[PDB]
């Protein structure tokens, strides 16, 4: 599914518009910057629960 | 346990040891007769790299141009396109030299 990004990354402390929460590694979370820079693909599946607009 | 359920990897295929995930190579190559050939950290606005290009040798304002694609970006921002993962190209224009010649 598909949703909001009301989420947070551990990687840098600055959640971003979007939240990919890798599983085979789980509780593992990054941002659009961690993920673009680190190159962490993994099956991601996109977390939301907030607002989209 | 073993490298390979094969038996051993031909190591020839693979030389070297390189991240070549956080670097990128990104050059570039106007049409005077430029050419550039580096690799530069992904974690900043382009502008940490054409910033010293362009002011180790001319600034864009005027006649140098960057074209990441096909169009104009401004060198205020990193996340709204750049993306890279490793081949980034970008094509300059050079009307003139700057210097030396007249016009
Ligand atoms: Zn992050
Ligand atoms: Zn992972």
């Amino acid at each position: 599914g598909q949703d909001r990004f009301v989420y947070t990354c551990n990687e840098c402390k600055h959640h971003v518009e979007t939240r990919w929460h890798c599983t085979v590694c789980e509780d593992y979370d990054l941002c659009i910057n961690c993920y673009n820079t680190k190159s962490h693909a993994h099956k991601m599946v996109k977390w939301g629960l907030g607002l989209d607009d | 346990g073993s490298m390979s359920d094969q038996e051993a990897k031909p190591s020839t295929e693979d030389l070297g040891d390189k991240k070549e995930g956080e670097y990128i190579k990104l050059k570039v190559i106007g049409q005077d007769s430029s050419e550039i050939h580096f690799k530069v950290k992904m974690t900043t606005h382009l502008k940490k790299l054409k910033e010293s290009y362009c002011q180790r040798q001319g600034v864009p304002m005027n006649s140098l141009r960057f074209l990441f694609e096909g169009q104009r970006i401004a060198d205020n921002h990193t996340p709204k396109e750049l993306g890279m993962e490793e081949e980034d190209v970008i094509e300059v224009y050079q009307e003139q030299t700057g210097g030396h010649s007249t016009v």
